[PDB]
DNA sequence: AAACTATGCATGCTCTACTGCTTCTGATCTAGTCGACT
DNA sequence: GACTAGATCAGAAGCAGTAGAGCATGCATAGTTT
């Protein structure tokens, strides 16, 4: 299916766009059902959830006598569900706004986040939107830039900051959007340097052997008929063995 | 870094600390209280497992484990909480200042050796392993023992003993009418003395501004997700640890409390036959899948065995040019692979040689990845990473391998057919002008998660009983006002060039 | 002494003279059930401060917020006192409907009479508004006094007698304000006693006061001829005698 | 032609298991002090 | 001898991250009725 929205650079410009999920991890939809060992029937199995206090007597409490709360460090503060819904961050749903434009070098793959990649095309059967999107894509490609944008599927979806970059092919052209990490999602881990290390300095013979191994195990062949790199082991086209 | 963090706040309670030079300027005691509260909040949010203590010296009343005179230990080393924050805030206001004077007193003789001794005793009373032992001295006085030299020598000896033990001390000098001279007496007490911090200070310490800067983000210590095995061959083997340099941030899980008494409630689950009414175990159950009219029954162990191909770890397959790794072929966040050397010796040299050779040849190592048992294998690419450090020798990109998951055929979806429509040079130029107008520099930490920040603020308001929760400004908004003011007439020209008059987008 | 018999009570009082634990202990010992959070069974929540929790409860119109003073008074008399708008910070729709019939929209009642303190609190509840006008407000005040026979007040004696004073050399000209000594004080006192003083001589002027300056008597006598209603020129002794005797003297003796 | 209903899907939320890493705690070996004995 | 100390090493609790299952709910689009 297509996700329709409006790419807005400011408060006036707006381009009708449709986003599809280009890449998304595939999972089995059928779920294993627990049944009784003897009768092989689901009816003879029941799962019940009960709540009790931290006491030997094991006092029983109704499900309607439980309040949500949160730990604040050495203590727990109640936080009712209605209170949380009232005080939770609220924003307009289905927003695709271009926060800004940045050099493609400033955005690195290693910082990519999320579990999906979106492909954004112009609105179907819309000449003006297609022309505007093509102009934007060509300008970004020529300037070697990407668009840092704000994305939200709907009202409930949490706002996300992502990067959209051009993707131009002779068959079609579009934008590729991938989520970017927040300042809270980055881990600052320090690792000891390996280039300046003296205890783990390889010798010349070891480097030569590693070079020979790398050359021998190359998975790409340089076809001289067109002077192009052909992949002998393309793992992207292989199906997932788990399903089979 | 293994252990916890211990922080003790020493707040001087002399008369000079309770006077304000100019109007509209909070007294140094109140400033110290606010700094302590901010540190408490930052510790509660980032890492609540640390220990914080608050000790006052120079007060009339005394409360110490040894019964030293003129020293009060308001809060012993313990995990931070809302109760301690409220207790500190009780002295925040002028009425709180009066309460502190009445219940604590001020204007009494004291010895720095005594406060250092009680601080050391407090440190020695913690049963947990402390990675860092730190003390902060909030005092605007620079020559406390100006009328006695024996006390100065005792304080010097105590400071030397604390430094030898491993205690790291700071002096958060505050505003003074005349001026603060660190070189006078405190120079020999600070663990580390900076050459710049030698002249007389006529203003507040720069550390105070940093301390007051509240930070709202969970800090996680370095930890390897898995110490897996890389097998170039069935005989050649090395050990490598996997880390997640980037990880999604989730709010703390909610907890169920009893409404009547507000206490934790234990949650339990059970399964029993509707006929026999007896407890059942996972080993006394079968998994069923219905396809149309047929039913297929498999044991739990069989279902687990279904997704079993190879043992956990990384198995090398070959090397591929980096040009073949598409940027848009992203499925999951990338991981970091670094040699361990704690399991198999000699792996570090092999890893370094492979890294440098791959960097020279610009080839990524293709491998089969099995993070855990009973997990289907995946295809991953290890791209070598060059150790990158910015100015002043601060690392920004560690050396190792970047593991990127290569999507399978099923993970890819086919897009609907579309007809290409090239844009004329004029429209492309107008878009170039707009983009150049909206130029901006991007950094990894230029944005904050509004949901998490709002949740933290709401929790703070609930815990501290504040009137309202301070609204957290979100930088994820496009601030259309500035963009419109900057673009000018470019948008109208672009619309005229592209959008027909009878369009109404 | 279980006046409170199996009643759920939620206390959320913070910055107040009596802290939470004392109120909780008193409620527990007074045969009352104390709960940290409100539920469907709770019928009122005590709140002495407008904290975040109290505001959230107010926004969710499903509970009643009561000031701690209500519980203190209940303890004082050792009995269950009926609710009043004074103690209620919030009113649920059921309680709002209940109070609407018995009590006025403000903190005033329809059946039980009002006293000095109660009327003071009622006036405190109503906040000042600016939908009135000086002229219409004065007219309404005069009508109210006339309807209920309130013309015997000492400070409202000049309510229905507007007075124009010759404090300007040129009539109907504000730029010619005079520096008179007795005249300014007399005008100030007359306006203090409820009289209406207008800087512009309009058709509504009914009385005129002129001091020792007799030069302008002819001008006033000429002006009053054109006026449909002729005003009266009175000496400064009339007002002084009226204040001294605390009642309106006849102007015929000072014309 | 327009209004109401139907399916369909996506994403965030909750729970329960699963595995692996880190820290705390309980069981097991010796120096010193007092005492017993020949 | 006995004991208490001291140290010291092996098992259990907590945490973090992942997968699999079931649902809230709202936003889109296809079909039926007036």
């Amino acid at each position: 299916i297509h996700w329709p929205c409006r790419l807005t650079i400011g408060s006036n410009l707006s381009i009708r766009i449709a986003a599809y999920k280009s890449i998304l991890q595939e999972r089995v939809k059928k779920t294993w059902t627990v049944v009784d060992a003897k009768t092989l029937k689901k009816e003879d199995i029941q799962k019940e959830t009960v709540y009790c206090l931290n006491d030997d007597d094991e006092t029983e409490v109704l499900k309607e006598d439980i309040i949500q709360g949160f730990r604040y460090g050495s203590d727990i503060v109640p936080f009712s569900k209605v209170d949380e819904e009232q005080m939770k961050y609220k924003s307009e749903g289905k927003c695709f706004s271009v926060l800004g434009f940045c050099k493609s070098s400033q955005v690195q793959r290693r910082f990519f986040m999320g579990n999906q990649v979106l492909k954004v095309f112009a609105a179907r059967d819309d000449e003006a939107a297609a022309v505007a999107l093509s102009s934007l894509i060509h300008a970004l490609d020529d300037l070697d830039m990407v668009a840092i944008v704000r994305y939200a599927y709907d009202k409930r979806a949490n706002p996300q900051v992502g990067v959209a970059f051009p993707h131009i092919k002779h068959n079609y052209e579009c934008l590729v959007y991938v989520q970017l990490p927040f300042m809270e999602d980055l881990r600052q881990y320090m690792f000891s340097s390996l280039k300046n290390s003296k205890k783990y300095a390889p010798t010349e013979a070891q480097l030569n052997a590693v070079d020979a191994l790398i050359d021998s195990m190359s998975l790409a062949k340089k076809d001289e008929k067109t002077d192009t790199l052909e992949d002998l082991f393309p793992t992207t086209k292989i199906p997932n063995p788990r399903f089979q | 870094y293994s252990g916890r963090d211990s922080l003790i706040f020493l707040v001087d309670a002399s008369k000079a600390m309770f006077e304000s030079q100019s109007e509209d300027e909070l007294t140094p005691f109140d400033m110290s209280i606010q700094c302590i509260q901010s540190v408490y909040i930052s510790k509660i949010i980032s890492s609540d497992r640390d220990l914080l203590a608050v000790v006052f010296y120079g007060t009339e009343k005394d409360k110490n484990s040894v019964n030293f005179k003129n020293i009060y230990v308001l809060q012993e080393l313990d995990n931070p909480g809302a109760k301690r924050i409220l207790e500190l805030d009780q002295f925040k206001g002028q009425q709180g200042q009066k309460r502190f004077q009445d219940m604590m007193g001020h204007g009494s003789d004291y010895s720095l050796s005594e406060v250092l001794w009680v601080c050391a005793n407090l440190f020695s009373d913690v049963q947990f392993k402390m990675s860092h032992k730190r003390i902060m001295l909030f005092t605007n006085e620079d020559n406390p023992h100006g009328n006695d030299s024996a006390k100065a020598s005792r304080a010097r000896t105590k400071a030397g003993d604390l430094r030898d033990t491993g205690i790291f001390l700071d002096l958060m000098h505050l505003k003074k009418p005349g001026g603060f001279d660190i070189s006078l007496f405190y120079r020999d007490i600070i663990s580390i003395a900076e050459d710049e911090d030698l002249r007389v200070h006529f203003e507040e310490s720069s550390k105070l501004e940093d301390l007051l800067r509240k930070v709202r983000a969970k800090e996680t210590r370095k930890r390897a997700l898995s110490r897996l095995k890389l097998k170039l061959n069935k005989d050649i083997v090395i050990s490598v640890g996997i880390y997640n340099l980037v990880q999604k941030a989730l709010k703390p899980p909610p907890i169920k409390l009893y409404r009547e008494t507000n206490e934790p409630v234990k949650t339990k689950t059970r399964t029993f036959n509707t006929s026999t009414g007896g407890l059942l175990l996972p080993s006394d159950t079968k998994r069923s899948q219905i396809y149309g009219s047929r039913q297929i029954i498999l044991e739990k162990e069989e279902t687990e065995e279904l997704k079993r191909f190879d043992d956990p770890g990384l198995m090398l397959m070959g090397f591929k040019p980096l040009v073949l790794l598409k940027k848009h072929h992203y499925l999951r966040p990338s991981l970091f692979v670094y040699p361990e050397e704690s399991l198999v010796i000699g792996s570090s040299t092999l890893f370094s040689a492979l890294l440098i050779k791959c960097l020279e040849k610009e080839v990524a190592a293709l491998c089969r990845y099995t993070p855990r048992r009973n997990i289907p294998p995946y295809f991953v690419a290890l791209v070598p990473q060059e150790e990158e450090l910015d100015d002043q020798k601060i690392q920004v990109t560690p050396p190792g391998f970047q593991l990127v998951f290569l999507p399978f055929a099923d993970d890819k979806r086919k897009m609907p057919f579309t007809e290409k429509i090239m844009a004329t040079p004029e429209q492309v130029g107008k878009m170039k002008a707009i983009v150049e107008k909206l130029r901006f520099t991007y950094r990894s930490d230029s944005f904050e998660n509004p949901v998490l920040q709002q949740h933290f603020r709401n929790l703070e308001a609930l815990a501290l009983d504040l009137m309202e929760p301070e609204q957290a400004v979100d930088l994820t908004l496009p601030k259309v006002e500035a963009m419109n003011k900057r673009l000018g007439s470019l948008v109208d020209e672009f619309k005229e060039l592209v959008y027909p008059p009878d369009y109404n987008p | 002494s279980n006046i409170f018999e199996d009643v759920e009570f939620c206390v959320m009082s913070g910055t107040d003279s009596q802290p939470k634990p004392d109120l909780e202990n008193r409620i527990a010992e007074f045969g009352g059930y104390i709960v940290q959070n409100p539920g469907p069974d709770t019928y009122c929540v005590i709140a002495g401060s407008e904290n975040i929790r109290v505001k959230n409860i107010i926004l969710s119109n499903k509970h009643d917020v009561v000031k701690p003073a209500w519980l203190l008074e209940c303890f004082k008399t050792k009995s269950f006192v009926p609710w009043q708008p004074r103690f209620m910070i919030h009113m649920c729709p059921s309680t709002k409907e209940h109070f609407a019939r018995e009590y006025d929209c403000y903190g005033d009642s329809y059946f039980i009479d009002t006293d000095l303190n109660q009327l003071k609190e009622v006036f405190s509840g109503i906040k000042n508004s600016n939908e009135q006008t000086p002229e219409e407000m004065a007219s309404l005040i005069a009508d109210l006094e006339y309807r209920y026979s309130w013309d015997c007040s000492p400070l409202s004696m000049f309510r229905r007698h507007t007075v124009y004073l010759d404090s300007y050399a040129v009539i109907n000209d504000l730029s010619t304000k005079n520096e008179g000594t007795r005249l300014a004080i007399k005008a100030l006192e007359l306006r203090f006693h409820g009289a209406k003083v207008v800087s512009c001589l309009a058709e509504g002027v009914s009385h005129v006061i002129i001091g020792e300056d007799h030069s302008r008597v002819a001008d006033f006598k000429a002006f009053r001829r054109t006026f449909k209603r002729k005003f009266k020129i009175l000496k400064e002794s009339w007002v002084t005698d009226s204040i001294d005797k605390c009642e309106l003297q006849e102007e015929n003796q000072y014309l």
